[PDB]
């Protein structure tokens, strides 16, 4: 046993492996695995069939647009002007608040990151017949702010870089939409609910009936067009952010109106509950614990002078249960800086104790006390259901 | 009130994120309220099978001291979408909402530190498990999803 | 933190720092703007 | 003394090694052994005879049936029918409310493992005289549900994979039951308790009396027959999980019924004693400890409205003692958010204090307080018996 | 898993890397960066132009000052006579308090060094047409302590070392201050704003016309002339410390006059709020907080004896508002060691409490709680802006 | 400064550095030597002379036994039959009530052992004339219970293992015991004061007067014999624990007879002081400590019902000393979970008292408080002299 007598090592401690990083970077467990080694190992059948990876995705196809191209469409006529971002819309008729909305897979890919840049192709499949014959621009405009992104005509954009195409044989083509911008990369379209923040796309594209088409009269003057975004070769993205869609597997949303009165954030839920302070537990008084002052702690509802409120609850079914289910409260300060909710048996007690506390009397004064609920009443003591919205009861006094 | 056997709570454990919880309206869980999803579901999304792990890295509270210990039950099979999500064990009845012996599983000391950093191993007897939103059909197919179950008590 | 601990936070000191990081580059020369004596700045004056 | 400048290491400190793994891990201890390097060492006497393995285990008939076989029976009738998994049955007459079952030693390993795969033995012993002569199939039907459990002949059985076998001079053979299933391992039959998650064997063994036993009269017309279970060679498990299974050491249990009342977990031994917020000590309270503040907490009874109730131990031995054994109690709550406990004297005492604090009186009040019972009282202060069951004492009020 | 049973490393945590180093040093962080080896890398189009370095900027001229330069001056007449040192001025007509100047480069990288040695440079341009003929010296006296800083003409000076001049055809050139000190270095001439530890220039330059201008009638007499501060090639500074400059981006200030009054730091914003150990309440008194025991602690007023003072704020914007704004309030000992706030309705309120209190009432008194504000007036609990400043309104009593 | 992005180690703390190990292990330490590599030195004057070795001590003859050897003996006269262990006993006069005892070297040695095995050794010193004549047997018998321990004679002896010695020229020898038991090694005989788990000795010597002596008239008839204990060359020991024995340096102890009375540990030294919980810290109370609730706590007397007791020191000068020492107390529960001690002037104070609160007296009652020691009387406030022993004052109520 020699003494190691030399000098300690002198680090700093943090509490957590990094989060951030994913890459060339060892990064210690403790793995439920039984084998100190072990690890998941997959069968030749088995076999990952998917090397998943930006470009595998973003060389997809979707089908972004159904054009109707009818017969009697004027030469001038536009078909359709959507941008050149990788973030093209499909709006689906949801009749939710929140519509759904179809996406391109190269799209989807690209809202998870803040930059992005590179071509961008978009197959064209007319679905016609060989008789059908016509001809139409499909231009790409550079640069277009929205005031700009009107004044269009096909003429115009045949300024600008442009494919002219004829349908005769072959109804299907793909046009390759450019990168240009002043910037290297590309900001993204949308973002986290978070409007500013938002840059639009560097430019748009169009597509005008060039040449009027000219069915044959045994066939249909309509023809469906069919546009598929996907992602150009030279298509790339770099910074990681949050994306700005979500699933529709859940299609659900809270608004935070403030209109609706509430216990404070961690005090749900609350039940009746007796404490010491308060009237030396003898009478009700809500709690989100049942340790010494855990008092469910109340926003201060703002009530203008001359009147009074109290609350009262707008589900029976959430409210906190005692002897009897508690619909209508009072919240008044604690006296140690923070609003008590007060039960009452009624709506009725709640205004009188309202009529009394803002009539500047106190809680101590045996009009409040007699308001108040005994301790008795407490019963199960059931807890209130979640955090359940109360009704403000505004009266004048 | 919970004996020390008991877990706190429990949930299944796979890649395609728990069923997103916007939370109350009383109380809304604003980050999926607002910020809906995530990233890897969302890439999950684009895929109807998985094989592999899963990290998790836990963060208790701070301001409590006491000791915690984490099982693993592949053993659990994950029953339709719904409960895809955290829950609070409570009286104990099956040998669930307790600890248990063969499962493995894990302490920190909150004292020492108050973020585990767990590792969960693939174990299924499945070529792979489904990856898109499970509305469970086979009753073995209920197995083929969730690479088990974790559950956490306190001591 | 929960809003029922949140308090204790309240009024509490965060300092930050910085510094460039090695990677950090500098690009074009320009001139300095005025500049402000420093001890030349006004006592607390009793 | 040269400064060490140079920037100190960065980890993340956590409180304990790994538990689950096992392997290929070193693991670092406080040895209690008093050299640095020294390890348990085996004499050559005392070497290790058994390589505990799984399928060493596995690998050990053990006696699981235990067929009789009469003359009589049909060419058409069944012997056994238990099922293609290695948790075979076999109960015993315990008299236990939790009887006790022989199992062979691969179903007994196979139970501490979620999944298990590949074939079975079952050793048939025909313990029968050479003179004896009898057939029978045991053939094996994969795939049945328990409703197709039934309907099964010898002969549907046949379809099926199935083996003949001729008793006359060898009286005993070895069939090996086949892996068949979807699935390439197969989930434990049963779990820890806990009955979901319990999936039934993947297919059914059958045995059949093919041909009925034809005996000479010189010998009996019955014939034992035993069925030996055991791993087959390319029997195997993998995962890890709670045994479903326990020792004989102990075969007891406690049910939870929650009829039955005691004092909140963690706050027994409890003891009659003295607490200052209650009636300044002058009158005697549960304490689950001397600290201040140790007061025994109690769970809330569920009296319905216009009633009372009083503990009274079933067990007078289990009460905590004062100058008298406190067999009977009051709860009501603290006024802190829990429910503390009252000694009394007698069911009487405590039924009047029900009469009172059911009645909506305070225990401040004087009709409570002399129900209390004085300081005085406590005498040695011995602590209740564990946490010995309260009857609740429920009367009218 | 064999036991670790040798002995554990015995270190020294440490909360934090260093600050002030920063060299050979690597130095960990949490980078946020995705890839765990990834750096930030210059495009060859964004290549660094500068390689940032204390003589790549001390080796700029700035111009610093500009000379008139008559016709008329004697040929003992002086020019300039700034120091010889970095630290060289030039004052902005700034009407700010805080007047800014001017600064070689040179200057400003000098700042941030106690120390500096090496010679400098003062490239001299005489905007001057060839016609114009004139000689001058420039020279350099070391060692002048501010008494000696005059008695001098260019004729002393010549006693030191000096260059003479001749304007006629080039009308430009640059002299080159010498460094001589005593110190192998000097220590900088200001500072942070600490006026000790400023130590003067070691030295001081002087130019006194030596021969008068001579003009041509046909040009003008005066001449304007132009001084080039640079750093010299020998110039080079150490030791890093504040910086005793300011950037002119912000050139606000606030004196710390005591005059005025306000809450203590750390207790501001405070609200009218209520506190169980002030009148139970049932009167307000600023809180800098919602839990209990957050009220706002203010300074000692001095009131001399016989007299009374009460605060009233300078801006009933920034009050705390209850049911109304607090413009006005008495700041009285809690009691328990520091000095509470009480907000009154008026300054007759107020006053009337100060008579009360320095007539040496106490606040227990119906007196004092009849001037104190009731809870019910708290409303809304709005907080002060900030920590506003409050008038000590005195008044004998 | 490059950023060290990659992951941190992630050990598991621990406060301290084993104990029980103590061989190939590098012992880390904070050394108060000067030198950071300075070790302790042995000059070659001081050196080492022994090498410390449990064999080194175990091959050390202590005297052990004196056997008186008298011409008349018996042939068939025993002279001792000591057992074949190392803890041989020597029993000294002491008078004390631990009578102390010698060993032989090996016998000290192997007490700091579980276990042991191998020979042993007995050197016998026939102190005799050579003149003097006889003959003695020196058996070995295995496997002794102390039953069996009886029943010997000489000639049973024989039948196991023996060796005969003719005492004539040469009157010394050394028998060697052998080590013959079922156990490879052999537990301690004694162990640390805990009597169960103290195995006797495998087997038992003897030794008989073969042939009685035969001593010429001209010599002594009476022989002094000598036994000397000594560890055989195969002696060896291997499991250390705590030894069975103690030094003779301070041959005392302390039974733990609880009939004394005295205050509960970590309450001593206790001084009469004041407590604001008692009487508003107006009367005296005994306190281990000067912040406020370091009361001392006492033992809990049993009253019989019926009676009273109190306390009355049973040396004045080991009492707390107020204004004069009290020697005299009466302890009753604070009410907040123990129970205090309260200083009295008197017995009688004291018995009054407890005629009070036996009585069923509250100790807020003014007849206790006519009977507390007032606060003034604190005096010097002198602690206890440790934990002084109170005899318990009983006396009927």
């Amino acid at each position: 046993n020699p003494s190691y007598q030399q000098s300690p090592r002198h680090f700093v401690p943090t509490g957590m492996h990094s989060l951030a990083l994913g890459t060339n970077l060892v990064e210690p467990l403790h793995a439920l695995r039984l084998d100190a080694a072990g690890t998941t190992q997959h069968p030749v059948g088995c076999a990952p069939d998917e090397d998943m990876t930006v470009s595998s995705i973003a060389s997809r196809y979707g089908l972004i647009r159904r054009v109707q191209w009818k017969k009697d469409h004027a030469k001038g006529s536009l078909l359709l002007q959507l941008d050149a971002d990788p973030f093209v819309e499909q709006r689906i008729e949801g009749t939710n608040p929140i519509s759904l909305y179809w996406f391109a897979p190269v799209g989807v890919v690209s809202s998870m990151f803040m930059q992005w840049r590179g071509s961008l192709e978009y197959r064209f499949d007319i679905i016609a017949s060989q008789f059908h014959t016509g001809r139409l621009i499909v231009g790409y405009v550079p640069g277009l702010t929205a005031s700009l992104q009107l004044q269009m005509d096909y003429m115009k954009l045949k300024s600008s870089s442009y494919v002219v195409f004829d349908l005769q044989e072959s109804n299907s083509f793909t046009f390759e939409v450019p990168y240009v911008s002043y910037r290297p990369w590309w900001v993204r379209k949308y973002g986290g609910n978070y409007l500013p923040s938002s840059t639009d796309a560097p430019s748009t594209l169009f597509m005008y009936v060039q040449v009027p088409l000219i069915p044959m009269e045994a066939v249909s003057d309509t023809i469906d067009i069919n546009v598929y975004v996907r992602g150009g070769s030279s298509f790339e993205v770099c910074v990681p952010v949050q994306p700005s869609l979500g699933l529709n597997w859940n299609t659900d949303f809270i608004l935070r109106n403030d209109e609706e009165y509430r216990a404070k954030t961690g005090y749900a839920p609350y039940y009746a509950g007796v404490w010491h302070s308060f009237n030396n537990s003898n009478s009700l008084v809500f709690r989100w614990g049942s340790a010494s002052d855990q008092i469910a702690q109340w926003p201060t509802i703002s009530v203008p002078r001359g009147e009074l409120a109290f609350l009262r609850i707008k589900d029976g079914k959430q409210a906190a249960v005692g002897t009897q289910p508690w619909r209508t409260m009072v919240v008044w300060p604690s006296g140690h800086g923070y609003n008590i909710g007060i039960p009452t048996y009624n709506a009725e007690r709640a205004r009188q104790l309202a009529q009394h506390l803002y009539g500047g009397g106190s809680l101590t004064d045996e009009k409040a006390k007699q308001l108040f609920v005994p301790a008795n009443q407490q019963g199960p003591g059931k807890v209130s259901n979640g955090n359940p919205v109360w009704e403000v009861m505004r009266a004048p006094l | 009130d919970k004996d020390i056997d008991h877990c706190m709570f429990t949930f299944p454990c796979l890649p395609q994120g728990l069923a997103l919880d916007i939370g109350s309206a009383g109380s809304p869980h604003e980050i999926f309220n607002r910020c809906r999803d995530g990233i890897i579901p969302l890439i999950a999304s684009g895929y109807r099978f998985y094989r592999g792990d899963l990290r998790y890295k836990i963060v208790f509270p701070s301001n409590v001291n006491s000791n915690i210990w984490v099982q693993h039950r592949p053993d659990r099979r994950l029953e339709g979408w719904s409960a895809a999500k955290i829950v609070n064990c409570d009286a104990v009845s099956t040998g669930q909402g307790v600890y248990n012996h063969g499962y493995a599983s894990h302490i920190q000391i909150t004292r020492v530190n108050n973020v585990i950093e767990l590792e969960v191993p693939f174990y299924n007897a499945t070529c792979y498990n489904y990856l898109q939103a499970f509305n469970a059909s086979s009753a073995a197919s209920s197995y083929a999803v969730s690479l088990g179950e974790i559950s956490v008590g306190f001591q | 933190a929960t809003s029922d601990d949140i308090a204790s936070i309240v009024n509490k000191p965060v300092t930050i720092y910085y510094s460039i990081g090695d990677g950090m580059q500098f690009s074009q020369w320009v001139g300095y703007q005025p500049m402000m004596i420093l001890d030349q700045l006004p006592a607390p004056v009793v």
